[PDB]
């Protein structure tokens, strides 16, 4: 996969990871993932910081500094029906679960 | 430590996901209101809950009070809650509320409700505890 | 370098990247970088998103899917002088160019 | 597009590096202030430089002008620079400047000193626009 840096599907199961025994609901959900390249130059439409752009340059004249790295640059959140510390089951929301948008940093 | 996600107590509450089918839904039979108040009993809070669908601190207290008060608006939960239509809670971010311009209305303070919920793995109601808001803060 | 998510140094010579025909004054400056393994568990020193602890574990399942990424997660800026594209020279801040902590995203 | 950092208007100005170094560094033959001032000359501000150590937007103005007042120290620039001591301003991050408290005092405009600087490739003094201070705004 060497396409640039972009998100990509991702539904996690509960269950799968062993959290079934404290999530009541929902059985998972779609978090998604970034993966690609973030390469020289960075694009128009690749959400950058000044350290990314810095850091690609110096990737670009000494490949012993990687490159920036393609994370998620905005996020959403879920509710989730769990039991507690207090053992009751509460619904509450859980921030920085779904990938929305991937950029370079 | 970091052995799972930690929540959060920002409010509104985010829909729950949930993929329906006749199996992780009640079956009529299960659905006696007559024996599912019981259950609730004195948890059910009409005024917010319906069978079918209907120092300077306390200034900041008494002022956001005045200017970010809460929202409520009848919302459908589902089949597989019980009551089904549960009267939330929202703030004002409308108009800002201080001055100079620049604030608006937020969340303050939750207030927990305890309703049924249908699960399966083999299936039954539970209670559960649904936040909703009571204070709005006027913050930034 | 199998080390964990941490701060690494690196120093940014403008004549090295070609930028010392706008940039007049650093010649460079202290960027670091953040580089090092995001491995599961996430332990408590390491500053990471609700996302990147979900994405963690299901790395531990599924190899096909990639760990959680090791990336600035604080930076502070820093004056340049250089010149504009009135032709003036021009100080101003550059924000987002010192690395100044490291975590899992 | 991305081809180098993008700069930014926030004030006041991070103090820029600078390793010293006789060669770096100006050489009194060409310190002479009476040369000095001339090069200079009508950007010279004796208000804020010294050559020797010392509808209802109107409203959000007004209101901010009066208890986000910009506040000047003067400072010290090095060596490299011509006049040596600059008055900066800074807000009166201090207290809350709204009701309910909340938001805080920040620069809301800036103004374009010029005063010289002593570059090398071979060396000599040139002229640069320093920003400083001239409005806080009342925000969050």
């Amino acid at each position: 996969l060497k396409s640039s840096c972009k998100r990509h599907p991702l539904y996690v199961d509960f269950s799968d990871v062993g959290w079934n025994d404290w999530i009541v609901a929902p059985p998972g959900y779609h978090a998604f993932y970034c993966h690609g390249e973030c390469p020289f130059p960075l694009a128009d439409h690749l959400n950058s910081t000044n350290h990314a752009i810095v850091q690609t340059l110096v990737n670009s004249v000494n490949s012993k500094i990687p490159k920036a790295c393609c994370v998620p640059t905005e996020l959403s959140a879920i509710s989730m029906l769990y039991l507690d510390e207090n053992e009751k089951v509460v619904l509450k929301n859980y921030q920085d679960m779904v990938v929305e948008g991937c950029g370079c940093r | 430590l970091h052995i799972r996600p930690a929540p959060s107590d920002n409010l509104p509450l985010v829909d729950l996901i949930e993929h329906p089918d006749p199996i992780f839904d009640p079956k009529e039979k299960d659905l006696n209101e007559t024996l599912l108040r019981s259950l609730l009993g004195g948890h059910y809070d009409p005024g917010f809950m319906a069978t079918s669908p209907p120092r300077r601190k306390l200034q900041m207290w008494l002022w956001s009070q005045t200017f970010c008060p809460v929202l409520y608006a009848w919302n459908d939960l589902g089949s597989r809650f019980w009551p089904r239509y549960v009267k939330v809670g929202s703030c004002f971010s409308k108009r800002s509320c201080s001055v100079p311009e620049g604030m608006v209305c937020k969340p303050s303070k939750s207030v927990h409700l305890t309703v049924l919920r249908w699960r399966c793995q083999r299936c039954g109601w539970i209670p559960i505890q649904y936040p909703i808001i009571s204070e709005c803060k006027c913050s930034c």
